[PDB]
């Protein structure tokens, strides 16, 4: 039994008709000291799988080193390491499904939430996710956090249900997606300006993109506001 | 007296651990496999006998990679081989955690040559049937190693073990004098697949197939990769070519 010192935010993510999108902010907290800004919260493996952590950075970078692990142990002895028998999107979930359970049931957890968004070698978009308890599921959009509040009522309007993925695209998804960032940036005293988005197309392939920025905020309304009730001036 | 050569860790009278000898003869009467450093990598080349047309062709690989940076072929026993490996993923594995940078040559060398060495201190095990070459790039340059069944390993130019080993030090040795500048990733794929082809004599009886893997800081980036299509039928080319 541990409590979680720096942490990380929302992680959210949808998939539309030919993959998957995922994006984080870059900041590390500190309790409410927003002390680190340059983190990277979304780790790709391979180029068919972004896995996005909020929670412990301390734990996140553990799980970073099994990740690259399991690379490196997966490459071992395996003539079709980047062809057939490379890591799916589903068997590095399973695994870290199975450490998450393994860890809770120990009384000691990873302090995190956790979503793994990826193509399928046959094309199938794969999210999926799984925190601290061990539990998971999977659904047309998925966020952490406060994410899980905000995002979510924001990305379902798009894809509301399972038909709705076919009828998205990347453009109207990532579009979604970049909005509900500036939304948590509006309202999460945890959140930063800053983040990393990914693409996961199974024509594509894995687009990554660093250091965006949220930007067409409204402020201007604020010069009417004074006072909280009465005053005038 | 005598006896002297029935238990593992016995000094026999003339300071000879004469089980570490008879694990040697059983890597002489093994397949032969080289390696050979070039100016900014090193390659390694086995032969792969082939037993029948049964065999899967490309298939039983042999070469193989420790971490990403590592690349590691034997003769003798092919089962002490891979426990030998197994051993060495560990220990990379280890060092990576504790140090983050994956493990120097050097330093891994001598953990596959202290656990090696190891297995001649006892007698309630045996000693390797296997002679290990093996290599990569790290922090400051290539390095070529090879170790024997005693624990024993030295950094090297280019080596060979296994039926063939002196038909290909033989042709290391000429590399080597007319080479004192370097030989190049592309060259020395070349030159290996010809030695694999010239020592393949000293068991012309059976036909074999070709294997080459290389790590190079230029051509490969300095992560162990395995030759294969092109590049390979072009190596095998310039070996039947001067095979004439």
């Amino acid at each position: 039994t541990q409590q979680p010192i720096v942490t990380g935010t929302s992680v959210i993510s949808m998939k539309y008709d030919n993959g998957v999108i995922i994006a984080a902010d870059n900041l590390g907290s500190y309790g409410s000291l927003l002390r680190f800004n340059g983190v990277e919260r979304l780790i790709p493996v391979g180029d068919n799988t972004v896995v996005g952590i909020s929670g412990d950075i301390s734990d996140m970078q553990h799980i970073e080193r099994l990740l690259k692990d399991l690379v490196t142990e997966n490459a071992y002895d395996n003539p079709l390491a980047d062809a057939e028998e490379a890591l799916e999107p589903s068997y590095i979930f399973e695994y870290l499904a199975t450490v998450m359970y393994q860890r809770r049931s120990k009384m000691n957890p990873l302090w995190n939430a956790i979503i793994v968004a990826g193509v399928q070698s046959n094309g199938d978009q794969f999210l999926r996710y799984v925190n601290l308890l061990g539990v998971t599921y999977s659904s047309p959009t998925l966020a952490t956090g406060f994410g899980a509040h905000m995002a979510n009522p924001l990305l379902r309007k798009v894809v509301d249900r399972e038909s709705d993925i076919p009828k998205t695209t990347v453009q109207v998804a990532e579009e979604a997606i970049v909005n509900a960032m500036r939304v948590l940036y509006y309202r999460d005293a945890r959140s930063s300006r800053n983040f990393s988005l990914a693409i996961i197309d199974k024509n594509t392939g894995l687009t990554f993109k660093k250091n965006l920025q949220v930007e067409n905020m409204k402020w201007d309304f604020a010069k009417d506001i004074k006072g909280y009730g009465t005053q005038k001036i | 007296g005598t006896g002297y050569d029935l238990s593992n860790s016995v000094f026999s009278p003339d300071g000879r651990n004469f089980q570490v000898e008879y694990a040697v003869k059983a890597v002489e009467n093994g397949t032969t496999s080289i390696g050979i450093k070039c100016n900014d990598g090193v390659v390694f080349a086995v032969e792969k006998l082939i037993t029948s047309k049964l065999l899967v062709p490309q298939k039983n690989v042999k070469i193989q990679v420790v971490d990403r940076h590592i690349g590691c072929v034997y003769s003798g026993l092919i089962p002490d081989g891979r426990h030998l490996v197994n051993r060495g993923r560990e220990e990379a594995a280890s060092f990576k955690k504790l140090y983050k940078t994956p493990i120097p040559i050097p330093a891994f060398a001598d953990r596959l040559g202290q656990y090696v060495q190891a297995h001649t201190l006892y007698n309630s095990v045996r000693p390797f049937g296997v002679s290990t070459i093996f290599g990569g790039v790290d922090k400051n340059g290539a390095h070529l190693y090879m170790l024997e069944p005693s624990g024993s390993y030295w950094g090297y130019k280019g080596a060979a073990t296994g039926k063939g080993r002196q038909s290909a030090k033989a042709e290391l040795e000429k590399l080597v004098d007319h080479h004192p500048e370097g030989l190049s990733a592309r060259e020395a794929v070349k030159q290996a697949a010809k030695i694999i082809y010239l020592a393949h004599e000293d068991n012309k009886e059976k036909d074999f197939e070709l294997e080459i893997s290389w790590c190079s800081l230029s051509e490969t980036n300095g992560l162990h990769k395995f030759v294969k299509g092109d590049l390979l039928q072009e190596a095998i080319d310039f070996a039947q070519k001067e095979i004439n």
